[PDB]
């Protein structure tokens, strides 16, 4: 079970890690507005990422084949799409995208359309949230 | 605690709420010399093309402009209007209508969060910085209105004054004055009293009157400009809450004390200086036309009752 | 022996309750109302008529003050609702279920869907910026039909009990049941409030409903 | 002899039932119910129908009142739901079984999952802040075939035993069979009951399938 | 599931490379976020009609409703050359008449969750 | 076979003496809130600790492989992560994290993937269950 996000292949075991260090990453270097101020990602808008990501997960787990459906991957591909329009909303959400690299998460989970895949890629965003709200 | 009431609103001016709808030029609307406004059921009419010559009237309906209020319902043969949902009285002096709030049964109401959003205007005169987590709402509790007959609404068409009374192509169907509007309002007495509401609703009313309102009303007065005269000193019994049909900037903002100049110029920067054209102090106010012979009445503003239980 | 309350909830305002696992849209609703998933009916959970009811009811016997866990009610609120304190737990009598939708044929009848879109926004008091929002709330006038159950485990208490449970919902016509019942929504009143026993005769049960019927 | 008791639970409402020895997702469904962990299709535990339904007999054929150990019920319980005391020990009558959901096919038809997400809250009352939980409930209207084998050791005594059976049935059709069944879960409801001989034919089959079928 | 070669598993695809061509070889003033939002508020109403709708084929009333939507962005289109810039750039008109020659319910949300993902890709862009 | 804790070891001889004397470290100094009183981890927050390390100890036992699966291993680092989710959550439970030292010890077993530094942690964990029941407990 494999998903390259920019250059690293996280796998089923080191998305916590990595997920530390892309929540770090943001820490200790925080984003600017261009307006000279004082900002970061708030904790409403990345549970809203969770959310949205979660209402596939609890889904999936119904499912026993490692085959996932298309309606399921209409709903992943929707999941992209929206954070695409939240991205596109404010730059901070943005920048978090671009930063800790969602879209190439879930691009890699839309390539390979399998059960372990999207697991993973769930596990991956579910430690971004534990680890945003660990820091 | 537990203070139940029964507040009456009574349109002094036009009343005219939401309505997430913007019925278009050609759409369902017809007004003639007669002045009234049928407003066509929706799904009917075009179920009702279906059933003569479909891509024909299709073909019309988007090619018969720069005119379709009254051009083809009468030289093509849709003279006969059984379709209508209500009819409604109209005042000129030209289209995209909006529209007033309704159920799925279609009977216009006020929503009580709207009515709860403006006692929140009247009652944060005093603290402003009156935060996001605040107490004082989670208690006062307000309600739907009466879903009121649809005989209360008028169209109006909106003018804005600081020269002359210059007309703007927006089409409000508000509602009539003198109308009244049953609510309940209920909060507990340990952090808010009618009295409470009373004085709060009149020093809301007296700080947009004064040094912003009248101060602009003793310029620019001229023989477009002077019902409508005060409606302030005669009784404040029968106190005064807007709205949001449109009253304006100074309305929805509430940062007042002690603001007197300083108030009209950072409005006047904020204002002009990120949307528009910049001109002087004050910018203009906003009241209504209805023909024979323009009134001149200023939406939003009502009368309050209340009763115990 | 074990009785049935029923009756029928009318909904006098909107009453948006619940949330879903359902996807949004972008611009459209969010946050639509609980419903059932198999007969699409709007819902009213029993879980929230429940809770509903046990803070009116527990806020109302105890005066007006209530700030406390709900295993710190008074034993004539803990044996009608439950409670989960170490050692004294109290079976609950009361046997909520999930309130489904029951007049459609006559919403339909007077050519109506069971709900509606409700828009809104929030105003800021510097820029005046504002920030929409849809709410979906079922429409005013819709039925909710329901069966309470009631275990009569000792006749001592169920003249008192079953005014208790009178009173819990007439607190109930004077507030919202659930949602943004502040902003003027959740009103709702009941109707047709009635008694009858599971198996077997009551012989204390035309009382009860003199009790439900006043 | 061996008869076989069959039928049909369906759920009148949601029903969440059991714990996994599962993970759970953060913002997620936390409870998930219990499923045949091969097919991971939602299951009823055998064990959960014979504990209520063993409670409700137990408890009702006393009089009403049951503080007693599961050694301390009537004969008649102790003779079909099995005890161990030490002495004059009885075998249990009845076998349960774990009951799979069934209809599948028909909540397919209507394309949804077989279990939801029930989104509920507490409210502190001190504070004013709330605690949301996602439960994992079953749809209603999904049925759970089932089948109780009943060990048929004297003829003089097997009509009052499904007269008993009937009456627990009856008994469970008026409560919830598990999870939070008094906040709106667990009601369920017994159709197509019948009895069967496992081998050989019973000399009055008719008289006990009329109990049940009634 | 085909609504004009647009597949259910690849509409934010669709959308993405179509707005990519949008913003690339634009017009002259550039197109407004306002008329691409009233599109999307004409079709998010029998968007809400649908969502909650039991049945497989969608009812008359539905259809008139997605006719009159037909007759509006023909509307904005003959009355604004970037409108019809937009709808037959982003294959608009003959994904909605792709949904009255299915009719199914899918195909419907498939179309809206199309429109949907142009307006959030014009928002991203 | 070791598990480095902060810097001191913990073998299959000595750890249970570390799990009472880190109990006895977070009691007789419990954790002062910043209201201004002193508050210790409730018994279904730590046994919700113990049922999410017994939900892999579980499948663990009953596997002779002295190198752990793919799939345990994956498990081990869920728990770190949603271990590091309730100590973000609440101080009191990041308080017992940092005194017994969870994540570190969830680190070295991730770091040495063999069963018998999960079943040594695993132990580790369950003298600390019992030892919070023992001593200073409630009963």
């Amino acid at each position: 079970t494999e998903l390259k996000i920019g250059n690293e292949k996280v796998n089923s075991t080191n998305f916590g890690d990595f997920a530390e260090k892309a929540i770090r990453g943001i820490n200790h270097k925080p984003f600017v507005n261009s307006k000279g101020g004082e900002q970061k990602i708030t904790t409403s808008k990345i549970r809203g990422i969770l959310e949205l990501v979660n209402k596939v997960y609890n889904r999936v787990i119904n499912t026993n084949d490692v085959e996932l459906s298309e309606n399921i991957l209409a709903d992943i591909a929707y999941i992209k799409v929206k954070i695409a329009y939240e991205s596109g909303r404010e730059p901070v959400v943005k920048d978090f995208i671009q930063r800790t690299a969602f879209t190439a998460a879930i691009t890699d989970v839309m390539n390979q359309r399998t059960r372990e895949s999207f697991l993973l890629f769930a596990r991956y965003v579910e430690s971004l949230i534990a680890y945003f709200k660990f820091y | 605690m537990k203070k139940t009431y029964r507040v009456t609103l009574t349109a002094l001016g036009p009343i005219f709420i939401g309505g997430g709808e913007k019925l278009k030029k050609y759409e369902y609307i017809f007004d003639k010399q007669k002045k009234v406004a049928h407003m066509i059921d929706h799904t009917k009419f075009t179920k009702y093309l279906l059933e003569k010559n479909l891509l024909d009237d299709f073909t019309s309906r988007v090619n018969s402009h720069f005119d379709l209020y009254d051009y083809l319902v009468n030289k093509k043969g849709i003279v006969f209007m059984p379709l209508v949902k209500y009819s409604v009285p109209v005042a000129q002096f030209m289209n995209d209508l909006n529209t007033f709030v309704k159920d799925a049964f279609g009977r216009p109401y006020i929503p009580g969060s709207s009515l709860k959003g403006a006692l929140r205007t009247a009652i944060l005169n005093d603290l402003k910085e009156d935060t996001k987590e605040n107490e004082v709402f989670a208690h006062l509790q307000v309600s739907d209105s009466e879903t009121i007959d649809l005989e209360n609404l008028k169209v109006y068409q909106k003018v804005d004054y600081s020269k002359t009374a210059k007309p703007l192509p927006l089409y409000r169907e508000c509602l009539k004055p003198n109308t009244e509007i049953t609510f309940t309002v209920s909060f507990d007495d340990e952090y808010l009293t009618l009295k409470k509401i009373q004085n709060a609703l009149h020093k809301t009313y007296q700080h947009y009157y004064i040094k912003w309102l009248k101060g602009g009303k003793v310029g620019e007065t001229l023989i477009k400009g002077v019902t409508f005269a005060l409606d302030q000193p005669s009784q404040n019994q029968g106190e005064i809450i807007y709205i949001g049909g449109g009253a304006g900037f100074v309305s929805k903002t509430l940062h007042y004390k002690s603001k007197n100049r300083d108030q009209a110029r950072n409005d006047s920067f904020d204002i002009l200086k990120q949307l528009f054209r910049t001109t002087y102090s004050k910018m203009r106010s906003v009241p209504d036309n209805v023909p024979t012979g323009k009134h001149y009445l200023e939406m939003g503003k009502a009368r309050i009752k209340l009763e115990e239980l | 022996m074990k009785l049935v309350i029923e009756g029928t909830i009318v909904l006098k305002t909107g009453m948006h309750i619940g949330g879903s696992s359902d996807f949004s849209a972008i611009g459209a609703v969010a946050s639509p109302v609980v419903r059932d998933t198999l007969t699409r009916l709007p819902l009213i959970p029993g879980s929230s008529l429940k809770g509903k009811m046990r803070y009116l009811l527990a806020k109302e016997l105890n005066n007006g003050i209530l700030l406390n866990e709900p295993n710190n009610d008074q034993d004539e609120i803990l044996r009608l609702f439950g409670s989960s304190e170490k050692d004294k737990i109290r079976r609950a009598r009361l046997k909520f279920n999930d309130i489904k939708l029951s007049n459609l044929a006559e919403l339909e009848t007077f050519n109506v869907s069971s709900t509606e879109v409700k828009f809104e926004n929030t105003i800021n008091r510097k820029t005046a910026v504002a920030n929409p929002r849809q709410i979906e709330r079922v429409i005013a006038g819709s039925k909710f039909d329901f069966e309470i159950f009631y275990n009569l485990d000792d006749i001592k208490e169920v003249e008192k009990d079953f005014e208790n449970i009178k009173q819990g919902f007439d607190l109930l016509e004077f507030d919202y049941l659930g949602g943004h019942g502040t902003r003027g929504s959740g009103r709702i009143a009941f109707e047709n409030l009635s008694v009858i026993t599971a198996v077997g005769n009551f012989e204390k049960i035309n009382t009860l409903n003199e009790i439900l019927g006043a």
